[PDB]
RNA sequence: UGAUUGGUAUUGCAUGCCUGGUGACUUA
RNA sequence: AAAUAUGCAAUCAAUA
């Protein structure tokens, strides 16, 4: 129980860095135009999802994706 | 787009892109054909 | 053609070589997996065993690897009443391939280990019939 | 929020408290019988053909 | 007691490469020799292949088990070429 | 009738080495009750179309998906069989037979049930 | 034959560990060999070649991919092997009424 | 009027959507033969009550039941459009057998029927 | 609201609405599966199910000494009590016959009952 | 590019698995 | 007829 409501709050997180720090025109469009407030902003998030991406006692697989988590 | 589960984009932007991807498709079947071989690496009249 | 998604595998099966069919093998998955089936088979309830024989040194023994390995040992045990469940796992032996397929389910790990559970109500390995799986039984046998 | 600008996992400090650690884990291990075993129980895998036979 | 736990060597928790190479896990008395003689030699044994490192650990039990005249290698090739070949492929750090 | 019906033969067939039977568990509650096995027979009696092979394929399906075992046996104006398998199988079985069956069943009977089989 | 004492059923043998087989293990020094010395003969192929002379090449007799025979991987047999399979006629029938083959398409309920 | 028959089939698309959401679940739903009589989940009864009743669900399926049965009307509709669709027009012993008199009897393994003949011989 | 003629007949013809009977066979077969059946309890806010009861296999009877149940065997006279009855085993003996395949071996025995 | 715990010696009249030939497979 | 200069299989129009 602890474990889903683990996964939950990672889900959770994860939900609020996207509407945080969301990337304008779509990820494939930021990552092709390259500007300096774009990478900084997916760097930001990404960083902030992986400090935040708990761990489990009944899985040994960090999942990175709060889907397969 | 009006109709549910049908393709959004435009229908001459398909067929464009079919005709596109028959012509790559027929190319690759030609250069394929040409360049198979059983033997592969032999020539015919060099040294064998 | 009368039938034609009833023969429609006809041609590849009988005039295209294999190297030019597109057909997938199965040998090299297959290979692995069987030994992975075996060894865990093996492995499992006695790792379960040995995890289960003392029982009471568990949390201490995890309390002091937490101190060697991070410093601190209370992300476990944060007080004197909280418990620290154990799960059988076992060293993962075939060689899977890292995948940026974000939905694959062995590619972010990162301890080359696994969780075991010896509970699986649906037997993988059906065999048809009466006959068993090869290297089920050691007992020897005993002849009348 | 973000982790640690300067993490301390790499100071002599550090060491030295997972050297301690050891030397009790070592303590422990060398006061209990039972849990000697338990820490250092190993097992390996051999055929199960062997195994029959 | 018990093994030296394992370095991950970057963005892992584990490593059973390092293991293995040590034979620490599988245990195997011959492989932690192939290991100390390579280290001492001068060889970057993690960065050797799985076959260079059996090749070795055969070479070595051969040579320990039966004689200094073994192992023996055609076309005069010779374990102290071999040696001198996988020290300056690996160059130990 | 049933499939394990022999007749001895004047040849020695291999015994069982020794005798042992597993004990029934009889300490079944709500949360355990679900592991217990059971048995049933069942008879139909009605119109079937092929000789049965159409209800032959249905109830194999049916027993492939439930992981049922035993046998059955479908005819042009009949059909038997002998079911055994996890309680809730054994009950979506027969739920099946008396509602689910795409012919004409003018009858059903279901008769030796037993449970709690090890 | 009616066996008049049959004996007891015996567990088959597990798949994936067959037993000793020298020329199985020949076999495997035969194909390393081939896999190690490959260069080396397309090295000789080059030379002769080059010159434009058919001479033979001795080592390859030794060192060759045609030292290389298809044996079972579950028996050891050296003869009924396909690369689809890389198992005798036994070995398949094994692996396939022991149910490892389904979740790779095999198709039991297939004649043709 | 102009607007009504706009809006009719995108409103009759609505209730139809309701009434697949209606049969996208059992007829007992949530009643179960598992969880529901061996897990119950007083002071709880304001997040999950223990009691049920199935005259809700059953005025449910009493009122989706005549509304499929007007969605047959597009149904029969669709049968009137279909047939029209194929109209022509203005107006305009012994047996025969082929392939044998009768058919064979085959008491050796058919190389086409041969899960119907593989009981038979091969030879 | 006046119900339909075909409501009505069905009513008139069973006692229940037709989704009457269809979801009492549906609560019916959901209630008695597996190994019990379940009892319900109804009062004014609805119905429940908070206790079970073992299934009695069909044509069966519990032994009080024995603990568990035996079968009804036909031809037997219901109305004798098989519990005041008792049995001895006279002889049994291992006859033969003779078929194509070979000899046929099955048994016959002679029991005194009273 | 991850090798291994002898015998293709007798005994198929010790057997398991697997095959050939002949017989069968009827219910409500 | 200032159109053509004409033999057929065992795969593919959900794409030639």
């Amino acid at each position: 129980a602890e474990d889903l409501h683990k996964a939950e709050i990672y889900t959770q997180t994860t939900e609020k860095l996207e509407k945080q720090w969301p990337a304008a025109g779509g990820v494939a469009k930021g990552i092709q135009g390259d500007q300096f407030f774009d990478v900084m902003a997916a760097a930001v998030r990404e960083d902030l999802q992986d400090q935040s991406r708990p761990v489990l006692v009944n899985e040994l697989t960090d999942h990175e994706n709060p889907y397969c988590m | 787009t009006v109709l549910r589960g049908h393709c959004p984009t435009d229908k001459e932007f398909i067929r464009r892109a079919l005709e596109e991807e028959q012509a790559v498709e027929r190319i690759r079947k030609k250069l394929d054909k040409k360049q198979l071989q059983w033997f592969p690496g032999k020539t015919p009249w060099a040294p064998k | 053609m009368a039938f034609r998604y009833r023969r429609e595998g006809q041609f590849t099966k009988f005039r295209v070589h294999f190297d030019r069919s597109g057909f997938r093998p199965y040998i090299d998955e297959l290979k692995w997996e069987i030994m992975d089936w075996h060894y865990k088979r093996a492995m499992g309830p006695q790792m379960k065993k040995t995890l289960m024989s003392y029982q009471e040194g568990s949390e201490k023994l995890q309390y002091m690897h937490d101190l060697i390995a991070l410093g601190t040992a209370k992300a476990k045990f944060p007080h004197a009443t909280k418990r620290f469940f154990f799960v059988p796992a076992l060293p993962v032996t075939i060689p899977y391939r890292r995948s940026s397929n974000p939905f694959c389910l062995l590619s972010a790990n990162k301890t080359g280990w696994l969780q075991w559970s010896p509970k699986q109500r649906v037997p993988f390995p059906q065999p048809l019939g009466k006959r068993k799986v090869g290297g089920t039984d050691p007992q020897p046998p005993v002849f009348p | 929020g973000l982790g640690d600008r300067e993490p301390v996992q790499d100071t002599t400090a550090f060491r030295k408290k997972q050297e301690q650690s050891r030397r009790t884990l070592q303590a422990a291990l060398d006061h209990d019988e039972r849990l000697a075993r338990y820490h250092g129980a190993k097992h390996r895998f051999f055929d199960p053909l062997f195994r029959r036979r | 007691y018990g093994p030296e736990a394992p370095q991950p060597p970057a963005g892992l928790h584990w490593s059973w490469w390092e293991l293995y190479v040590k034979g620490v896990n599988p245990e195997y008395p011959p492989r932690q020799r192939m290991f100390a003689f390579l280290t001492a030699q001068g060889v970057d044994v993690l960065e050797m292949e799985i076959r260079e490192i059996e090749d070795v650990t055969r070479w070595l039990e051969m040579s320990n088990v039966y004689g200094e005249k073994f192992p023996r290698f055609p076309y005069d090739v010779t374990f102290q070429d071999k040696i001198e070949a996988l020290k300056e492929k690996y160059p130990l750090a | 009738f049933d499939t394990l019906n022999r007749s001895i033969t004047g040849f020695r067939k291999y015994k069982a080495p020794h005798t042992t039977a597993p004990r029934v568990v009889r300490d079944r509650d709500e949360t355990n009750f679900h592991e217990m096995l059971g048995k049933f027979r069942f008879d139909l009696q009605g119109s079937f179309k092929e000789n049965g092979d159409m209800l032959r394929d249905s109830l194999l399906q049916v027993g492939r998906d439930l992981f049922l075992v035993g046998w059955v046996k479908c005819r042009s104006r009949f059909a038997t069989g002998h079911i055994q398998g996890d309680v809730h199988a054994l009950s979506y079985m027969r739920r099946y037979l008396e509602k689910h069956v795409d012919e004409s069943v003018s009858s059903v009977r279901f008769y030796e049930e037993n449970f709690g089989m090890p | 034959m009616a066996a008049r004492n049959p004996g007891p059923v015996l567990n088959p043998p597990p798949i994936a560990f067959p037993s000793f087989n020298r020329r199985c293990q020949k076999d495997w020094l035969a194909r390393r060999a081939f896999a190690e010395n490959e260069v080396n003969g397309r090295i000789y192929k080059n030379v002769y070649q080059n010159l434009g002379f058919k001479g033979p090449i001795p080592i390859l007799n030794k060192v060759g991919q045609y030292r290389i025979r298809m044996r079972c991987i579950s028996g050891g047999y050296s003869r009924g092997i396909f690369r689809f399979t890389r198992m005798a006629r036994m070995g398949m029938l094994q692996l396939a009424r022991e149910g490892w083959l389904k979740k790779y398409g095999y198709r039991p309920g297939l004649f043709r | 009027p102009a607007e009504r028959l706009h809006s009719l089939f995108a409103r009759a698309d609505v209730l139809a959507h309701l009434l697949h959401s209606r049969l996208a679940l059992p007829l007992l739903y949530p009643l179960n033969s598992g969880g529901a009589l061996t897990n119950p989940l007083a002071a709880l009864n304001s997040i999950a009550t223990s009691r049920w009743k199935r005259e809700e669900v059953m005025s449910a399926l009493a009122t989706v039941t005549p509304l499929v049965l007007a969605a047959t009307s597009v149904s029969r509709f669709l049968k009137t459009a279909h047939a029209l669709s194929y109209f022509a027009g203005p107006a305009c012993l012994g047996r025969s057998r082929v392939h044998f008199l009768r058919p064979q009897l085959w008491r050796v393994l058919k190389p086409g029927e041969e899960r119907t003949t593989k009981h038979l011989k091969w030879r | 609201v006046a119900p339909s003629a075909s409501l009505r007949n069905f009513k008139a013809k069973f006692g229940r609405t037709p989704l009457e009977a269809l979801l009492d066979s549906e609560e019916k077969f959901l209630t008695s599966a597996g190994p019990v059946d379940w009892l319900k309890d109804e009062d004014e806010n609805g119905e429940a199910f908070v206790s079970w009861r073992w299934k009695r296999p069909a044509q069966t009877v519990y032994d009080a000494e024995k603990g568990m149940f035996v079968r009804e065997r036909e031809g037997v006279d219901p109305l004798i009590k098989l519990h005041e009855l008792r049995q001895t085993l006279l002889s049994v003996s291992r006859m033969m016959s003779m078929n194509k395949q070979g000899r046929v071996y099955y048994f016959r025995a002679i029991v005194a009952v009273g």
